[PDB]
RNA sequence: GAAUCUCUUUGAGUGUAGUAUCUGUUCUUUUCAGUGUAACAACUGAAAUGACCUAGGCUC
C-alpha cells in the first residue's frame, strides 16, 4: 500500500470481477488510499477471487468485503489503474506485531 | 596544522599543470 | 530497507510489463534498441505516419511499409536485406 | 579473539534486546541487524539464534520477534548451506499447522523466502530422508511445508519429486504424505491448479489403488480437492479415474464409501449435462440408504452430494419436494444438530442452496416447525436459515398466510433470544424491507413490543430492542404511520440519558434513522431542543456512542442548520475539535467530515479561526484533522475564503503551523478537482518558500501540494507556473529518506502532465547515462516513472541522430 | 532553562544579548550564526556553547577580526566634579590618567553634512567629550619650546602645553 | 415546593516503518600492488637505513 512498505501487491492481468472492500476500509482507493471522488471499478485476476478469499477485503484481507472498490480519479489519470490487480497479499508487520502485542 | 582539511577539501595533494612552466598545484 | 526492497520488485515486474526500462546500468545499444522499437512501433501503428511512410517511401501498397518496420525490429533484417 | 568475541557479544546482546527489551530498544536494534547482517557470519547469526527458538518457555510474542528477525536475515543474505536450511525448517515448518492464521502466515512467508534463498536443489535434499520418517507429526508438518515450497518455486520443478514419493513402492508414508503434498498444492494455488492439474494427476490415480486403505482414502480428498478448486473445466482429466469410483462406492462402504463419496460429489458439477443426471440419480440411491449413518464424516458428505447435485438440471423441483425434501427435513433438523457448529454451518447452507430448486413458500414452509420449537440455539439455527434463504430468493412467493406465521415466529423467538447476535435483527430485517408493504398489519404489535423491551432491565434487550427499530424506521415510512414515529422518537429521547453506553450508541442510530426519515418540522422533541441536549453526550467518551453522535449531529447540519444557534454551533465545534484526539478512525473522519456542515451552516471565518488556533499543539492528529477540516471548509464554503486566511497563518515563524498550513492546501486541492485553476498564481510564490526552505519536511509536504495541483490543473494552460515549480524541484531529486523521494518523485509525474511529457524530459536526458552511477541511479528512476505513463508519447523526444545512434531510422528523415 | 532571556529572530534587524550568536531562524529552531548549526532545544544550544568546534569558531572570527580594522594663542579652562559622583569609583582604574586632547578634523562625524575646520577635542572617562572650533590654520604652533626632553605621554602636544590641576580637577589647555 | 438566619463573591497512552538535528571519542608516518570511487575517499597486503653538499641531487 501507500503508508505501509512491507505489503506485496498482486499486479496480474485483471478479471472480469471487482474486488470487495470491508466496511472499515470502504470508499478508499487501493493504491493511494484517497477517500474522496472515485472514479471506476477495481477488477481482479482469476487467482485473487476462486474460493473464500475473494470476500475478503482487497486491503486488509482479513474482514469481510461488502462495497465494490474504487480507483480515485487521479490514480485514473496517472494511470496506475490499469497497472494490474490491485490486491495485497502479505499481511504486513503492522497488523501482526499488533496481534502479538496484544496477545 | 588542518591535518583532515586538506585531505577532505582536497588540498595537499599534488598535481600537474603542463601549460604554465609544467606548474605543481596542491589541490584540485 | 523494505522499501527500497519493494522498488526492486516492483522494478523487476514493469520491467517485465512494459519491457524496455532502464535500471540503473544499461548499454547504449540495450537503450537505443527501445528507442528503435518505440519508433517502428509509432510509425507503424498510426495510419497517419503510416500513409506518410508508404507515400514517402513509394512503396506498391501499405502493407509493404507496416510489414518492413515490423521486420526492421529484428536485428538481422538489416543483413537479410543486404543478401538480396 | 576479544576482539571478536567483543561480536559474539554484541549478537548475544542485540538478539537479548529484540526478544527480551524496551521498544525503543528492540527497535533501533533491529535496524543495527539488517544494516549489520552482511558482516555477522551467517553461521554466528543462525548458530546462535537457533538454539532459542527450540526451548518450550518461549511465549508467542518473543517467538514473532525471534521469527522476524529470522526473515529480515534470510532475506538479505541471500545464500545459505545446508545444516542450516534444514534447522530452519525444523523451526519455522511447525507454523504452518498453528491453530490461528497469523502464525500460518508469518511461518509461510520464512518457507517462501527461504524457497529462493536456499534454492531448488537444497530443499528437496533435505525433505527426501524426511518423508520417510516413521512419525506422524513430522510427516504432516512438511506435506505443507513441501506445499509451499511448491508454490514458491512453481509446482512444475518440484514435481517429479511427488511422483517420486507417490509412485515409491519402497516406502508406504512416502506415497501417503507425497499424496498429501498434492492436497495442500491444491489448496495454496486456488483455481490455478488448472494447467498443472495433468501432470498432479500422474501421482493421484495409481496411487489410489494401494492395498493399505489410509492411502486410498487421502487420494479421495485429492480428488475432492482438486475437483473444487478446478470448478467446470477439469473434467477432461478425471475421465481416467472417474471409472474407479463406481467399484469403489458399491463395495468398500464405511468410511471410505463416504470419501468416494466426497469425490463423485464434487466432480458433479463440472460434469456434462448428459453424464451429470446418470451420475446424480446413481448417487441419490447411497445417499438415502446413508441417511442413518451415526458417524458425522458421512453425514458431512451426503451433505456435500445434496448440496452439489441440487445445481443439476437433470433432476426436477417437483423430484425433490415429492422424495428428497421431506427425508431431509426431518432427519437433519434435529435438535442434536443445533449444538455442535460446524455441522450447522452445512446444514444451514444446504437447505439455502436447496431453496434455490425448491420453492421459496415450501422451504420456508418446512421451516416454520422448527422456528416454533421449543430449544433456544435450535429456534437460532432456524432463524439463520429464514435469513439466508429470504435474502436470496425475496418474500415474493409467499402467501398470506405462510407469510403470518413466519412473523408470528420471529416475534416469538425474537423475544426470548439471549446470546447477542445481528442474525434476528438482519433477518427479522431481510423479512421487512422485502415484503415491506405488505407489513402495514402486523406493524403495531411489533413496536408494542419494543416499547416493552426498552422498558426492560437487562441491557442486551435494550440494544436488541433499539437496533430493530432503525431497521423498521424506513418500512414504517412505507407503511406512512407517521404517530408512531414521533412516539417512538419522543420514548426514545427520554431513554436518551441511559447509563450504559453500548445501548445508548445504538438508541442514538435509531434516533438518526427517525430524523433522516421524517418531515423535519414535524418532530416532535423538537431538533432545537435535541441538539443542546446532545452537546454534552459527546464527552461520553467509548466510541459508538461518539460515532452515532456525531453522525447525526452531521445529519442535523445536513438537513437543520437554521434551528441551533450559531453560538451554539461554535460550542459543537469546540467540543469537537478536543474529541478528535480519539485512537479510533471513524470518529476522527465522521468529525472532519461535520465541520463542512458546520461551516456552511453558520460561517467560516468563525470556525477557521478556532481551526488554525489547534495547528500549535505538538501532537501528530491533531494537526493532521484540522488541515483535513481546513480542507473540507475550503471545499464547501469557498477557497477563496480560506485561502487568504491560510497564506497569512503561514507567516508565523512556528514550524508546525507551517506545515500544517501546506498539508491542509494540499487536502483543500485535491478536494476541489477542477476548480484549482484560478488559484495558481497566488500560491506559487508560497510554494517558492516551502520548496527553497532548509528541513526536509517542508520540501516533502510541498511537493504533494504540487502532486495535486498538477494532475487536476493541467491543459488549462497555465503552464509557465508549472515551469517555474519544476525549476524548483529537479535539484530534490537526490534527496535520500523515503517520505520526502515518493513524494518528490511523484511530484515530477504531475508535472510531466502539465508541461507534457518532452518539455519534461529537456531536464532528465543530461544526466540519464553520466559518469557518476548514483545521478544515474537516481535519472534512471524518474525515466523509468515516465515511460511507464507515456510509451509512444515520448517517441518524437528522443535525442537521438543520424551519426548519435548506428542505426537510427531511415524513415525519419523522409520528406514528402 | 534559557534563564528568561528573549533569543530574537534572525529577520528582526537588531538591549544587549548574552552570547550574541544563538538566534531562531525564519522557521521555528535555534541556529548558531558562526557554527551554522541548527539546535531543537535549549539544553542542546547549552551543548553547543560548551562544545569544542563553537570555540574554534570563536578563534577564527577572532583571527579575522585581529587582521583588520610674539604672537597669539588660545587658552582653554576645563572644570570638573567636585567630589560628587567619583565616590563611587575610585579602584586605581586609570584613576591617575588625566584628561587627553587632540585634533580631529571634521571630515569625518556621526552625520557626515558639513565640514572642513578642525577641533581640540578633549577627553576623560567618565564625562562626555568636548570640542572647540579653530578656524585659523595655525596659533599658537610653536618652535621648539622646551629643550628637547622625551617623555612622549600621549604626544608632542599634549605634554609641549597642558597642565592638569588634579588636586582642584582643573585642566588648563594652551 | 415555600418561609427565615449566617457567611462568601460581583456591582505522563500505545505499537509499525522512517527521517532530522546537537554533544563525546579517533585521525598512526611514509611508498608500492589489488579492490573501490565520476575523482577523491574508504578497504586489503608487503618494506628505508647510512653517508655527503649548496628548498634541491643525470648523488652513492
Ligand atoms: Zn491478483
Ligand atoms: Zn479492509
Ligand atoms: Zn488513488
Ligand atoms: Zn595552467
Ligand atoms: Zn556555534
Amino acid at each position: 500500500s501507500r503508508h505501509q512498505f512491507d505489503l506485496i501487491m498482486c499486479l496480474k492481468q485483471p478479471g472480469v470481477q471487482t474486488g470487495l472492500l470491508c466496511e472499515k476500509c470502504d470508499g478508499k482507493c487501493p493504491i493511494c488510499d484517497s477517500y474522496v471522488r472515485p472514479k471506476r471499478k477495481v477488477r481482479v485476476c482469476e487467482n485473487c477471487s476462486f474460493g473464500k478469499q475473494a470476500k475478503n477485503c482487497i486491503i486488509c484481507n482479513l474482514n469481510v468485503g461488502v462495497n465494490d472498490a474504487f480507483y480515485c480519479w487521479e490514480c485514473c489519470r496517472l494511470g496506475k489503474d490499469k497497472d494490474g490487480c490491485p490486491r495485497i497479499l502479505n499481511l504486513g508487520s503492522n497488523r501482526l506485531d499488533r496481534h502479538f502485542e496484544k496477545k | 596544522m588542518p591535518y583532515w582539511l586538506y585531505k577532505l577539501h582536497g588540498l595537499d595533494r599534488e598535481y600537474r599543470c603542463e601549460i604554465c612552466s609544467n606548474k605543481v598545484y596542491n589541490g584540485r | 530497507m523494505a522499501e527500497k526492497q519493494r522498488q526492486l520488485k516492483l522494478q523487476k515486474i514493469y520491467k517485465q510489463k512494459y519491457i524496455g526500462l532502464g535500471d540503473e546500468s544499461t548499454t547504449r545499444e540495450q537503450w537505443q534498441r527501445n528507442v528503435r522499437n518505440d519508433t517502428l512501433n509509432t510509425l507503424q501503428g498510426h495510419s497517419a505516419s503510416l500513409e506518410y511512410v508508404s507515400l514517402s517511401r513509394g512503396d506498391l501498397s501499405i502493407r509493404d511499409t507496416r510489414i518492413h518496420l515490423l521486420k526492421s525490429m529484428s536485428p538481422g533484417y538489416k543483413a537479410y536485406l543486404r543478401e538480396e | 579473539l576479544n576482539k571478536d568475541e567483543k561480536k559474539e557479544r554484541t549478537l548475544s546482546m542485540l538478539l537479548l534486546k529484540i526478544k527480551n527489551g524496551n521498544t525503543a530498544s528492540r527497535r533501533t536494534s533491529m535496524r543495527i541487524l539488517t544494516d549489520k547482517a552482511v558482516t555477522f557470519g551467517p553461521e554466528m547469526i543462525f548458530n546462535r539464534l537457533l538454539p532459542i527458538l527450540l526451548d518450550r518457555s518461549l511465549e508467542d510474542q518473543e517467538r514473532h520477534l525471534m521469527i522476524k528477525t529470522i526473515d529480515r536475515v534470510l532475506y538479505q543474505l541471500g545464500d545459505l548451506t545446508k545444516p542450516y536450511v534444514h534447522k530452519i525448517l525444523v523451526v519455522a515448518a511447525p507454523l504452518l499447522i498453528d491453530e490461528d492464521p497469523m502464525v500460518r502466515s508469518t511461518g509461510q512467508e520464512i518457507i517462501t523466502n527461504l524457497s529462493t534463498v536456499a534454492g531448488l536443489k537444497t530443499i528437496l535434499t533435505v525433505m527426501r530422508p524426511d518423508i520417510e520418517n516413521e512419525d506422524e507429526y513430522v510427516r504432516n508438518v512438511t506435506s505443507r511445508a513441501a506445499a509451499v515450497v511448491a508454490k514458491a518455486l512453481g509446482v512444475n520443478q518440484l514435481l517429479p519429486f511427488i511422483n517420486a514419493a507417490c509412485h515409491s513402492r519402497k516406502s508406504w508414508k512416502a506415497r501417503h504424505t507425497g499424496i498429501k503434498i498434492v492436497q495442500q498444492i491444491g489448496i495454496l494455488l486456488g483455481i490455478g491448479v488448472l494447467n498443472h492439474l495433468t501432470g498432479l494427476m500422474s501421482c493421484i490415480k495409481d496411487c489410489l489403488m494401494d492395498d493399505h486403505v489410509p492411502v486410498r482414502i487421502v487420494t479421495a480428498h485429492t480428488l475432492s480437492t482438486l475437483a473444487e478448486n478446478s470448478y467446470p473445466y477439469g473434467i477432461e482429466v478425471f475421465n481416467v479415474v472417474l471409472e474407479p469410483l463406481w467399484k469403489g462406492i458399491r463395495s468398500h462402504r464405511g468410511k471410505v464409501l463416504s470419501s468416494f463419496l466426497k469425490a463423485v460429489g464434487s466432480m458433479i458439477p463440472l460434469m456434462d449435462p448428459e453424464y451429470a443426471g446418470y451420475y446424480t440419480t446413481e448417487a441419490m440411491r447411497i445417499i438415502r440408504r446413508e441417511f442413518d449413518s451415526p458417524d458425522d464424516e458421512m453425514k458431512k458428505t451426503i451433505l456435500l452430494v445434496l448440496q452439489k447435485c441440487s445445481a443439476v438440471e437433470s433432476i426436477t423441483p417437483k423430484f425433490l419436494r415429492e422424495e428428497i425434501a421431506p427425508e431431509f427435513f426431518q432427519k437433519f433438523w434435529v435438535r442434536r444438530v443445533a449444538l455442535d457448529r460446524p455441522l450447522n454451518k452445512v446444514v444451514t447452507y444446504t437447505t439455502v442452496t436447496l431453496a434455490k430448486k425448491l420453492g421459496c413458500s415450501y422451504t420456508i414452509d418446512k421451516l416454520l416447525t422448527p422456528l416454533r420449537d421449543e430449544a433456544e440455539p435450535f429456534r437460532t439455527m432456524a432463524v439463520h436459515a429464514v435469513t439466508r434463504t429470504v435474502n436470496l430468493l425475496g418474500t415474493a412467493d409467499l402467501d398470506e398466510r405462510l407469510e403470518t406465521r413466519l412473523i408470528d415466529a420471529l416475534l416469538i423467538a425474537f423475544q426470548e433470544q439471549t446470546n447477542s447476535d445481528s442474525i434476528i435483527f438482519k433477518g427479522f430485517g431481510a423479512v421487512t424491507v422485502s415484503l415491506d408493504i405488505r407489513m402495514k398489519p402486523f406493524l403495531a404489535p411489533i413496536v408494542s413490543t419494543i416499547l416493552n423491551h426498552l422498558k426492560h432491565k437487562t441491557p442486551l434487550v435494550r440494544q436488541h430492542a433499539a437496533d430493530l427499530c432503525a431497521i423498521l424506521i424506513p418500512v414504517i415510512k412505507n407503511c406512512h404511520e407517521f404517530e408512531m414515529l414521533n412516539k417512538l422518537n419522543i420514548i426514545l429521547y427520554e431513554s436518551l440519558g441511559e447509563v450504559y453506553p453500548e445501548v445508548l450508541g445504538s438508541i442514538i442510530n435509531a434516533m438518526y434513522c427517525i430524523t433522516s426519515v421524517m418531515d423535519l418540522d414535524k418532530l416532535q422533541p423538537p431538533i432545537n431542543q435535541i441538539l443542546p441536549t446532545l452537546t454534552p453526550i459527546l464527552r461520553n467518551k467509548h466510541r459508538k456512542v461518539e460515532v452515532n453522535t456525531i453522525k447525526f449531529v452531521g445529519l442535523i447540519g445536513k438537513l437543520a442548520p437554521t434551528y441551533a444557534p450559531p453560538k451554539e454551533w461554535m460550542r459543537i465545534c469546540f467540543e469537537l475539535l478536543e474529541l478528535l484526539k480519539s485512537t479510533n478512525k471513524e470518529i476522527r473522519r465522521s468529525a472532519n467530515a461535520t465541520f463542512g456542515f458546520i461551516a456552511e451552516a453558520i460561517g467560516p471565518h468563525d470556525v477557521l479561526v478556532a481551526l488554525l488556533n489547534n495547528l500549535k499543539v505538538q501532537e501528530r492528529q491533531l494537526r493532521v484533522c484540522t488541515a483535513v477540516a481546513i480542507g473540507i471548509v475550503a471545499k464547501v464554503c469557498g477557497p477563496y475564503n480560506v485561502l487568504p486566511v491560510i497564506m497569512n497563518e503561514y507567516t508565523t515563524p512556528e514550524t508546525n503551523v507551517q506545515n500544517g498550513v501546506l498539508k491542509a492546501m494540499s487536502f483543500m486541492f485535491e478536494y476541489i478537482g477542477n476548480m484549482s485553476k484560478d488559484y495558481i498564481y497566488f500560491i506559487t510564490p508560497l510554494l517558492e518558500d516551502a520548496l527553497t526552505d532548509r528541513d526536509l519536511v517542508h520540501r516533502q509536504t510541498a511537493s504533494n501540494v504540487i502532486t495535486h495541483l498538477a494532475l487536476n490543473c493541467s491543459g488549462t494552460g497555465h503552464e509557465d507556473a508549472f515551469i517555474h515549480l519544476m525549476n524548483l524541484l529537479i535539484p530534490n531529486i537526490f534527496e535520500t529518506s523515503p517520505h520526502a523521494i515518493m513524494r518528490i518523485l511523484e511530484g515530477l509525474e504531475a508535472l510531466s502532465q502539465a508541461l507534457g511529457p518532452g518539455l519534461f524530459m529537456n531536464y532528465i536526458w543530461a544526466g540519464l547515462f553520466h559518469p557518476a552511477k548514483n545521478v544515474r541511479k537516481a535519472f534512471w528512476r524518474v525515466y523509468n516513472n515516465m515511460y511507464v505513463m507515456y510509451q509512444d508519447a515520448m517517441v518524437p523526444f528522443y535525442p537521438v541522430t543520424p551519426d548519435n545512434n548506428e542505426e537510427y531510422i531511415e524513415e525519419l528523415d523522409l520528406v514528402l | 532553562l534559557s534563564k528568561g532571556e528573549n533569543v530574537p529572530y534572525t529577520f528582526q534587524d537588531e538591549q544587549v544579548r548574552s552570547n550574541p550568536y544563538i538566534y531562531k531562524n525564519h522557521s521555528g529552531k535555534l541556529v548558531c550564526k558562526l557554527c551554522n548549526t541548527m539546535h531543537m532545544s535549549w539544553s542542546s544550544v547549552e551543548r553547543h556553547l560548551g562544545g569544542k568546534k563553537h570555540g574554534l569558531n570563536v578563534l577564527r572570527r577572532g583571527i579575522s577580526i585581529e587582521k583588520s580594522s610674539g604672537s597669539v594663542g588660545l587658552a582653554i579652562q576645563v572644570n570638573y566634579s567636585s567630589e560628587v559622583k567619583e565616590n563611587s569609583v575610585d579602584s586605581d582604574d586609570k584613576a591617575k590618567v588625566p584628561p587627553l586632547i587632540r585634533i580631529v578634523s571634521g571630515l569625518e562625524l556621526s552625520d557626515t553634512k558639513q565640514k572642513g575646520k578642525k577641533f581640540l577635542v578633549i577627553a576623560y572617562e567618565p564625562f562626555e567629550n568636548i570640542a572647540i572650533e579653530l578656524p585659523p590654520n595655525e596659533i599658537l604652533f610653536s618652535e621648539n619650546n622646551d629643550m628637547d626632553n622625551n617623555n612622549d605621554g600621549v604626544d608632542e602636544l599634549n605634554k609641549k602645553c597642558t597642565f592638569w590641576d588634579a588636586i582642584s580637577k582643573l585642566y588648563y589647555v594652551q
